[PDB]
RNA sequence: CCCGCAGAAGAAGCACCGGCUAACUCCGUGCCAGCAGCCGCGGUAAUACGGAGGGUGCAAGCGUUAAUCGGAAUUACUGGGCGUAAAGCGCACGCAGGCGGUUUGUUAAGUCAGAUGUGAAAUCCCCGGGCUCAACCUGGGAACUGCAUCUGAUACUGGCAAG
RNA sequence: UAGCUAGUAGGUGGGGUAACGGCUCACCUAGGCGACGAUCCCUAGCUGGUCUGAGAGGAUGACCAGCCACACUGGAACUGA
């Protein structure tokens, strides 16, 4: 409040920690994705959701949600991981990119081809 | 990839052959990796199943040593040398680096 | 050695030279003492395009500056009274 | 005469050497509060002159030691 | 010359012995085009009943606001409940740029230029009345000639 | 850089005639004005306070056929100019070359005016201009070249051009097939139904 | 406490205007009189007066036109804890020019309008609305 | 760059449509499969999922993610609080530090005025000019809120003297 | 991170640098810096500016341009303005 106090100790600012612990100024990353489990959602909802524990290239073990209906993802064949936070499973700060590197796109999808890596059908 | 996984039509193997061994291979020449792997699948048996992961075009690399870090495997090459960045990873974590001049000495030891 | 010389700051396929007093050891577009004028070798038939102050350069020639082949041509193109 | 500041003696005897702590008033860039800044500067001097409890005039010169680029000229009064 | 509109409508619960009954509360602001700003709140069990009562109360309690041409006469501050309101004149420039709740009271008053920027509480019910108190305390350079001049 | 789809769908969505249906016959008759903008467009016309600001942005853009990025540069240019920003917005749009071609009556529609300017038929002060976005200033003469002169496309437009308002700020001429832009149009000479205070608000946030 | 006696006077006005008291008394000074002269110059207050010898006592007659107060507000701008100094065109105008501020210049205590015409500024004291 | 030839020929996709937020129905699925930036949707009338139709926004881009600021008066100098929501040390004496009643003289540090030097050019901004326009380029001016010195003013603050 | 400094602070004399100088020696004195943040630790080229913002600020140092530093790592000298 008093300006003489502010001269001794100036105004502090919060660091504002990011929601993507990978960091490195990277929009996307890749990782090994060793094991793919099926964990139940939070309290309000009820489902079985496809989730994978992605070992990143930098050396951090993390988890990531798999969007789209069904997948071939398991064991080996390194895939792209864009990130971004959506809240369903306990502690899931990332999302996998469908239709990139070795990750299959969503089959028979027509709307929203940009998301999920679906190519335009010839007509 | 989808067929081989769905082919079993069951959540697991019907018997106890589930125990398997993983290998990592990078050969300097492109002609070998496709050719010798076929011979490497000949030694495969029902009891113990062996599979190749991430066949390389040559040498060795960071993502290759990382590939052997996630799943325990032997890292072998028909002909390869260790990179400066490759030695740091292999020496730190516990792994095995073995290069073989001939395919016969390789086909024997994997067995 | 201070030198009066033309530095190119204009554009790709459309040159615009900046006559300027600078040391020979510095770069073309790099360091300089101060600006004197400008020269466009595209332009058109009009009142402006070529401008060069003789009061500025003639001082530096007295102080021991050299004149390049371009600046020698541009002084004898525009002349003094003409 | 060359420019001079209104600093005081503060330390007594450095064996033919003297320091000058210089008080001023300066505006703080952000808040605008006035804080008294103290600029201690080493000064060269002759014939072990008067010490603490004085205000001394100062001027620029060549350095006769490490730092110490100033010289004194006149001192006001005697007692503190 | 009537120039009438509504800002927003809000549902409110009573929760009696039987069960929850839901009323509707509107907010309207009106003006003649040059000064004379006025407002009305009201409530009703239906939506078109609530807005009709709001416009009914909006006619009475209408007070003069002093304008030079089509703008405010100075930058003025006003406070109501938890809403702190600053504003700038900005003479005949770009103009009438503002967000909802406070957009209605400015445009119907006659001003085509002044900048809103509402600090503190941005509640639709309390952002109105903060403006009119700010407009009321403002005074004209012609009619302050009692204190001004001699 | 152009729409290419149905022009009347743009007019039906706004609920006002944009003068893309000027051509030979005019004043609609066959319309279905508003009432079914889409399949479920017969739904009630109540619309948000944010949406009416965006609606007026489209009303101005769809007349002249300007894209949002190209239109943002004219708003950015209108802001830096002196006086009212809203009045200078429509002035810079009215200063376009293809719009001046439409006002004088060389092109029948505003889309046809850009179409004719694209093929380098229009010359200003002697020199040819391809770009429809060319800025027209006072005392700048404009005319059609010797090639493609007195054709049925341009001739039919100039005949029916007399039936419209006939703007005061420029001379129609049409005798020797030329034109002259005298001065910048006034606030009374344009706008009226389209509003400048509505369109400008959306870029403030 | 009595550290800022100029800010005391600015408090005495709004207490006087709110309470509807005509005559308000206080201890006088050099700068204290000159600020009260600027209030009468523009014509906010009715008239100033002083009575004493060893103890000067400033008596400010407060003006009332309507039931509402003449002076809308008054705030301590430059205070001992934090001072405000403005050059020539950096002097802030109060309410788009309507009313006047109090500014202490080298020649004397003047208004915001008058100090611009002189061509020199100084320490602003308070904004009289 | 200009002229000639042929012929609408070679060239429109992308997101989104429960509210926020511009733009809605049907069908399939039935807490299953999935969406999600936030509040949340789906357990048999889903404008929130998937497809289709229609529509909206934008355009050789579109969308998602990542990074910075704004919004955020949510570190608040300008421009916020501390009875009960986060927040007044349990209380007091006190050095350094911050601030100081009232009268006169002096000093001119702070402050304010004027002038000089400097604040590279480019950039930003304003009025023009040149690439078919624009981006881009460029003439001149303004500006670079700063700092130092010199010459002045003495109200206020500070130093000093007498009260 | 609250105490940190022996060439450390100052003088005299000699030597040294193109040039002032603990720059480097012998001797003498016991100071120097520091709560207005010394020292230590972590991080980072800096500025004209760019980006955002009504402004004040915040973030940032790509290209363009100035200065400094570095030239496989560490250290040293020669030639020469
Ligand atoms: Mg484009
Ligand atoms: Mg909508
Ligand atoms: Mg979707
Ligand atoms: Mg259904
Ligand atoms: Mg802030
Ligand atoms: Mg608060
Ligand atoms: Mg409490
Ligand atoms: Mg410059
Ligand atoms: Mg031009
Ligand atoms: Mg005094
Ligand atoms: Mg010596
Ligand atoms: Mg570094
Ligand atoms: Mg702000
Ligand atoms: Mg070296
Ligand atoms: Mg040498």
């Amino acid at each position: 409040a008093t300006v003489n106090q502010l001269v001794r100790k100036p105004r502090a600012r919060k660091v504002a920690k990011s929601n993507v612990p990978a960091l490195e100024a990277c929009p996307q990353k890749r990782g090994v994705c060793t094991r793919v489990y099926t964990t139940t959602p939070k309290k309000p909802n009820s489902a079985l959701r496809k989730v994978c524990r992605v070992r990143l290239t930098n050396g951090f073990e993390v988890t990531s949600y798999i969007g789209g209906e069904g997948h071939n993802l398991q064991e080996h064949s390194v895939i792209l991981i864009r990130g971004g936070r959506v809240k369903d499973l306990p502690g899931v700060r990332y999302h996998t990119v469908r239709g990139a590197l070795d990750c299959s796109g969503v089959k028979d999808r027509k709307q929203a081809r940009s998301k999920y890596g679906v190519k335009r059908p010839k007509a | 990839q989808q067929k081989s996984k769905l082919e079993n039509m069951f959540a697991n193997m019907t018997e106890g052959e589930v125990h398997e061994v993983n290998i990592v291979l990078k050969a300097d020449v492109q002609g070998s990796v496709e050719a010798i792997s076929d011979s490497l699948l000949k030694l495969s048996t029902d009891e113990v199943k062996v599979k190749i992961i991430g066949s390389g075009v040559g040498g060795i690399t960071e993502t290759d040593a990382t590939l052997a870090a996630a799943s325990n495997a032997i890292l072998v090459g028909f002909n390869v040398r260790a990179d400066a960045s490759a030695r740091k990873v292999i020496e730190a974590e516990s792994l095995d680096l073995r290069y073989y001049s001939v395919i016969y000495n390789l086909i024997d030891e994997v067995k | 050695m201070v030198t009066i010389r033309l530095a190119r700051h204009g554009a790709k396929k459309r040159p615009f030279y900046q006559v300027v007093v600078a040391d020979s050891r510095n770069a073309r577009n790099g360091r300089f003492i101060e600006r004197v004028g400008f020269f466009n070798p595209i332009a058109s038939e009009k009142e402006e395009g070529t401008r060069l102050d003789l009061d500025r350069i003639a001082h530096w020639v007295g102080q021991g500056a050299t004149i390049s082949d371009r600046v020698a041509a541009l002084i004898k193109e525009v002349n003094k009274a003409a | 005469k060359i420019r001079t500041l209104q600093g005081r003696v503060v330390s007594d005897k450095m064996e033919k050497s003297i320091v000058v702590a210089i008080e001023r008033f300066v505006k703080h860039p952000i808040y605008g509060k006035f804080i008294k800044r103290t600029t201690k500067l080493h000064v060269h001097d002759e014939n072990n002159e008067c010490g603490i409890g004085d205000v001394v005039e100062i001027r620029e010169c060549r350095p006769l030691s490490k730092t110490k680029s100033w010289t004194l000229v006149r001192v006001v009064e005697k007692a503190v | 010359e009537l120039q009438e509109k509504l800002i927003a409508v809000n549902r409110v619960s009573k929760t009696v012995k039987g069960g929850r009954i839901f009323s509707f509360t509107a907010l309207t602001v009106v003006g003649d085009g040059n000064g004379r700003v006025g407002f009305g709140y009201g409530k009703a069990r239906e939506v078109p009943a609530a807005i009709q009562k709001a416009m009914e109360k909006a006619r009475r309690n209408m007070i003069n606001v002093a304008l030079n041409n089509g703008t405010l006469q100075h930058p003025v501050k006003g406070v109501h409940t938890g809403s702190r309101v600053f504003m700038q004149p900005a003479s005949e420039g770009t103009g009438i740029i503002a967000g909802g709740a406070m957009r209605a009271v400015l445009e119907v008053a006659g001003v085509h230029n002044v900048l809103a920027k509402a600090y503190g509480s941005t509640n639709p019910i309390n952002v109105v009345r903060a403006t009119i108190d700010g407009l009321e305390n403002m005074n004209s350079p012609e009619m302050v000639a009692a204190k001004r001049g001699k | 850089a152009r729409y290419l789809g149905p022009k009347l769908k743009l007019s039906r969505r706004e609920g006002t005639d944009l003068f893309l249906k000027s051509g030979v016959r005019a004043i609609d008759t066959k319309c279905k004005i508003e009432q079914a903008p889409g399949q479920h467009g017969a739904r009630k016309p109540r619309l948000s306070d944010y949406g009416v600001q965006l609606r007026e942005k489209q009303k101005v853009r769809r007349i002249y056929g300007v894209l949002e990025r190209q239109f943002r540069n004219y708003y950015k240019e209108a802001a830096r100019l002196k006086g009212n920003t809203g009045e200078n917005l429509l002035a810079l749009l009215e200063g376009r070359l293809d719009n001046v071609v439409y006002r004088m009556g060389f092109g029948a529609t505003r889309a046809e005016a850009r179409q004719l300017v694209s093929h380098k038929a229009i010359m200003v002060n002697g020199r040819v201009v391809n770009i429809a976005s060319y800025q027209v200033s006072p005392n700048d003469v404009v005319s059609i070249r010797e090639k493609a002169k007195k054709q049925s496309r341009v001739k039919a437009a100039l005949e029916l051009a007399e039936q419209r308002e006939k703007p005061t700020w420029l001379e129609v001429d049409a005798g020797k097939m030329e034109g002259t832009f005298k001065r910048k149009p006034e606030r009374s000479d344009l706008s009226a139904d389209i509003n400048e205070h509505l369109i400008v608000e959306l870029y403030s946030k | 406490s009595m550290q800022d006696p100029i800010a005391d006077m600015l408090t005495r006005i709004r207490n006087g205007q709110a309470a509807n008291k005509a005559a308000v008394t206080m201890p006088s000074s050099k700068l204290k009189v000159a600020i009260a002269n600027v209030l009468k110059e523009e014509g906010f207050i009715e008239d100033f007066k002083v009575e004493g010898d060893t103890k000067p006592e400033l008596e400010l007659t407060l003006k009332y036109f309507q039931g509402k107060a003449v002076v809308e507000s008054i705030q301590r701008v430059s205070r001992p804890g934090l001072r405000i100094y403005k050059r020539k065109d950096e002097l802030p105008k109060v309410m788009a020019g309507l009313g006047i501020a109090v500014v202490s210049t080298s020649k004397g205590v003047m208004t915001d309008r008058a100090a611009r015409q002189a061509g020199l500024g100084g320490e602003i004291i308070c904004y009289v609305a």
